[PDB]
RNA sequence: GCUCAACGGAUAAAAGGUACUCCGGGGAUAACAGGCUGAUACCGCCCAAGAGUUCAUAUCGACGGCGGUGUUUGGCACCUCGAUGUCGGCUCAUCACAUCCUGGGGCUGAAGUAGGUCCCAAGGGUAUGGCUGUUCGCCAUUUAAAGUGGUACGCGAGCUGGGUUUAGAACGUCGUGAGACAGUUCGGUCCCUAUCUGCCGUGGGCGCUGGAGAACUGAGGGGGGCUGCUCCUAGUACGAGAGGACCGGAGUGGACGCAUCACUGGUGUUCGGGUUGUCAUGCCAAUGGCACUGCCCGGUAGCUAAAUGCGGAAGAGAUAAGUGCUGAAAGCAUCUAAGCACGAAACUUGCCCCGAGAUGAGUUCUCCCUGACCCUUUAAGGGUCCUGAAGGAACGUUGAAGACGACGACGUUGAUAGGCCGGGUGUGUAAGCGCAGCGAUGCGUUGAGCUAACCGGUACUAAUGAACCGUGAGGCUUAACCU
RNA sequence: AAUUCCUUGUCGGGUAAGUUCCGACCUGCACGAAUGGCGUAAUGAUGGCCAGGCUGUCUCCACCCGAGACUCAGUGAAAU
RNA sequence: ACACAGGUGGUCAGGUAGAGAAUACCAAGGCGCUUGAGAGAACUCGGGUGAAGGAACUAGGCAAAAUGGUGCCGUAACUUC
RNA sequence: GCUCGCCGGAAGACCAAGGGUUCCUGUCCAACGUUAAUCGGGGCAGGGUGAGUCGACCCCUAAGGCGAGGCCGAAAGGCG
RNA sequence: AGGACCGAACCGACUAAUGUUGAAAAAUUAGCGGAUGACUUGUGGCUGGGGGUGAAAGGCCAAUCAAACCGGGAGAUAGCU
């Protein structure tokens, strides 16, 4: 359950440390965000000379939720720590190159083909 | 609601119910028949029968578990020596509920809970 | 409040107690701020004229 | 939350319509002594279902 | 001899504050709302110069005019001053259509996509936050859209009290001063168990025409009615390119509602275990009590969500705006006058629920009762003895039923509940003893012991045989068939 | 500014967004020097604001334990 | 006003843990509060716990939740030192 | 009478203050006790408080009061 | 040493909830401030109605205060109800 005001981690090679979800994109009155939903975040903390900077607003996709994602057999892949991957605001095109932190098979939907390809595990 | 929640609250603390049903089970064993309301009778039936169930087999271990419950050796001595042998072959209801009347004070439907086989 | 449709400048006034009285003052202040916008566009083209 | 007009005796009686008591009226005679008592209740001295169950 | 100029002159002679206020009265007179009105406000329309490259009416629209609405600011005091409590927020809404989105169309300065405008349409839906006490508004990020209003600018006998109009204090300003300010600032008691109406649920009585037990039809009514994106059609139609469909059909989500615990989790003070302090069980050992369940860690059933299924519809009838056929009045033309055919999430059904107190009280099936004597102003009368049926109720053991009644199951011709037994689940290697060790403690016996409402069996305990109520073939008139 | 009506003034900082807040400019409606002016370490059940932590305050409640509520027996009010 | 959760000066004041007359559990002594018994709805009050998030609540972090002891290390701006 | 639960720097045990028989015994239940009531700080009758050492009184005195004469004041009276 | 610090008694009363025909005509529960002093408290006195007293609110002076309570003037007066 990633919703507004949720402080996510970052899981790519872009520069940020703590982001904060400010809007769950997708629909009216939409409560939370889940598996691979696109969300709008803001950057609260970064590395000094990196690409993104503090106080910037761009999109993201959730990858690892603390509540976890259900597989069709009744199994759950409960992670430990909320994390996301920064995206370009104007297109799919993830700004990262080194996606750390193993992601889920539930992102394999052809618009995130670059995400799974750069991912270490699962 | 309370769908399938077999247990009666009796308008008391949970710490009161563990000590009320401890002393009332104790005076049922020392005596043989006591007088109380039905909602205490239907519930004391749920505590005293698991003692007569217990004392059918004597052991050091069964004396302890029968001493954690009822907390007095005199009841423990009344158990394992009297009741265990007196209810040995019977497999089931070791006590009987029997409705009598009402109290003058608060009009509570009362009943005489009694241990079976008291024709001595 | 007096909000200009093409421009977007807002002109509010809550000095007096009547809506009829605050209307003319807000119309007056809007009349000032719209004409003074025209005097800056007159100077903006004038300043670019001097830049050549 | 008080009241507005005083109700009548009519309203006071129609409300006590269902407050009316009801008796048992159908007792059981025991097999031994026959002393009438309530169904599923012991007698005055200890008889029940044709048996002295008070044992005293 | 008096600007006794307030000039029929109350004295020869007289200024203000009160938010510390009090008293007597007033809706004779204000503030809040309602009411009458409709200048202003808001909406629509009329004539039409001009703008629009050409062209008044694609879209706007000068100089002027005519109305509507009761949403603004006001006017009038009609209503209340032996009380009508006030903005905003929370909650719960409900109706109107001058409609923000979706739906159906005309026109276009409509190629396509995307828009502008007007008409029909109210079924449903109709943001989260930063700042302000604010509604509004500005801003950020969305969404199919984040409509406009009525409803005491809905809602304080439902909540809050931030703002504002009690008592304290200060600053700026005004005044000699007390004090004062559509200036400001910090702080400051929000009462009530619901008689009636209304509404949400649930029963008792009686009626329904002999009574009773079940199953339905069905008038009436309520609930439900939202929608995005991706893909196929096709990157076809259109287009110099750039870009990029209608229609039709699949799949996957958000919001909302119904339902359910098999899954994932939550709680689980009736289950198991760990541990601190202290008292007690004669003492060690082993336990119990108390300290919010002492604090904790897990956890059965049940309940429930964030979990899991499902739902809106299709189709039909009759229509709105609108589009056509044939076609006269008017030789023509023309959707309309006769007649005919299409045409929306709206209307009536289709889906689901309530439902014969629908007093117009329905229908079908089945079961049970076919006993004798008197009086009488002799009538659908009253009374007595003999039987009191089907069934119901009461009582009892209780339910995943439930505030209480009620409703469902069962009542030994027994499985309804408690207990017991097997199993399962949970917690976790109990107690006692033996061995190792100075000891705490560990290992072995042992995945054992204990096991809550869980599952399947079993009459051991309790549901005692009776009694109570309810009856004895069911009126009058008439018609139609049997005789 | 406990002071600025105009006004949420303008510029800068904090925030994705800041009518409040901090620094500054000076057009001070209507600051100002014992009805004291400007600073100031500490202090404060003081006013405003921000961050970390933390959590049912909230998204959106769910369950549980007790006292009333509900039923029965006794007593038995009140405003109106 | 009552057999009223209120007010009322001084003195004595044990054991274990603890810095303590704090506080917990007990001793001696004194009491269970002068209505009770069932049922286990909504709702109200006193409390417990909680998935993911963590002020998004709101006038305002109000209330809760949290921090909490001893020993030691270490401890900024500014300052009237 | 037997278990249980509460207090235990008090809800324990003594005095002052202030009340005034509420103390104890026999007996009674209408009224009083927010219920019943055999019971009770309730009704009726009876009994109960024993001091050279405790307290008061008493001796002395503070704040202060009264105050022979006296001063003062229409009187009352004030002050000492 | 200190109108020093943390913190019971004692005193005081800032926040919230409950309660507001309450248990109580201002209290209770969970927190909170002071807590060797400008402190608090017992007993006994003194100051009094246009007067007392006041770390000053026009607060307090027997549940009453921008002028207490009781009796008398007095059946005040009331163009008001
Ligand atoms: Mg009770
Ligand atoms: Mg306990
Ligand atoms: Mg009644
Ligand atoms: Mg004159
Ligand atoms: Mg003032
Ligand atoms: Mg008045
Ligand atoms: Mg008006
Ligand atoms: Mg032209
Ligand atoms: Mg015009
Ligand atoms: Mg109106
Ligand atoms: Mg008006
Ligand atoms: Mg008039
Ligand atoms: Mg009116
Ligand atoms: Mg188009
Ligand atoms: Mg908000
Ligand atoms: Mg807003
Ligand atoms: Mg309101
Ligand atoms: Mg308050
Ligand atoms: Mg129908
Ligand atoms: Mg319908
Ligand atoms: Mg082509
Ligand atoms: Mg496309
Ligand atoms: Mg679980
Ligand atoms: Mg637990
Ligand atoms: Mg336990
Ligand atoms: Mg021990
Ligand atoms: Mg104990
Ligand atoms: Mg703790
Ligand atoms: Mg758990
Ligand atoms: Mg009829
Ligand atoms: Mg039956
Ligand atoms: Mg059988
Ligand atoms: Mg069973
Ligand atoms: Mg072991
Ligand atoms: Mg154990
Ligand atoms: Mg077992
Ligand atoms: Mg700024
Ligand atoms: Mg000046
Ligand atoms: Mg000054
Ligand atoms: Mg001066
Ligand atoms: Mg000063
Ligand atoms: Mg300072
Ligand atoms: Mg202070
Ligand atoms: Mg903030
Ligand atoms: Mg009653
Ligand atoms: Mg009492
Ligand atoms: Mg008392
Ligand atoms: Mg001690
Ligand atoms: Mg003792
Ligand atoms: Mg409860
Ligand atoms: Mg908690
Ligand atoms: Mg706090
Ligand atoms: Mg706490
Ligand atoms: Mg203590
Ligand atoms: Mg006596
Ligand atoms: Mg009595
Ligand atoms: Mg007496
Ligand atoms: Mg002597
Ligand atoms: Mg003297
Ligand atoms: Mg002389
Ligand atoms: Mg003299
Ligand atoms: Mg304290
Ligand atoms: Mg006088
Ligand atoms: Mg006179």
């Amino acid at each position: 359950m990633i919703q507004e005001q949720t402080m996510l981690n970052v899981a790519d090679n872009s520069g940020a440390r703590r982001v904060m979800c400010i809007k769950v994109l997708g629909g009216s009155h939409r409560r939370y965000a889940g598996v691979g939903d696109i969300i709008k975040i803001t950057i609260k903390e970064a590395i000094p000379r990196g690409k993104v900077k503090k106080g910037d607003v761009l999109k993201a996709v959730v990858v690892r939720t603390k509540k976890g994602v259900r597989r069709p057999d009744g199994s759950v892949i409960r992670f430990d720590g909320n994390a996301c991957v920064l995206l370009n605001n104007n297109s799919e095109q993830p700004i990262g190159t080194r996606i750390f932190g193993p992601v889920t098979r539930e992102l394999r939907s052809e618009k995130f083909m670059k995400i799974i390809s750069l991912a270490p595990e699962v | 609601m309370r769908h399938r929640k077999s247990g009666r609250q009796l308008n008391r603390n949970s710490s009161h119910r563990q000590a009320m049903f401890r002393n009332m089970a104790g005076s049922l064993v020392r005596h043989e028949i006591i007088k109380t309301t039905l909602p205490k009778a239907k519930e004391l039936r749920r505590v005293v029968e698991p003692l007569i169930t217990l004392a059918k087999t004597d052991s050091v271990a069964n004396r302890r578990l029968a001493f954690a419950r009822t907390r007095d050796n005199e009841i423990v001595a009344k158990l394992f020596n009297e009741l265990g042998p007196r209810f040995a072959s019977r497999a089931g209801g070791y006590t009987r509920i029997l409705k009598c009347g009402f109290r003058a004070g608060d009009n509570a439907p009362m009943a005489y809970i009694e241990l079976v086989d008291r024709s001595e | 409040r007096i909000t200009h449709i093409p421009t977007g400048i807002v002109t509010q006034c809550q000095n007096d107690r009547s809506q009829h009285k605050n209307k003319d003052q807000a119309m007056k202040q809007m009349k000032a701020k719209l004409y003074e916008l025209e005097m800056q566009k007159k100077n903006a083209e004038k300043q670019a004229m001097e830049d050549n | 939350a008080v009241q507005q007009n005083k109700p009548t005796r009519s309203k006071r009686g129609m409300r006590r319509s269902h407050d009316a008591l009801t008796a048992v009226t159908s007792l059981s005679v025991d097999k031994t002594s026959g002393e009438k008592h309530l169904r599923h209740h012991i007698t005055a001295d200890g008889y029940y279902r044709g048996r002295k169950v008070i044992a005293k």
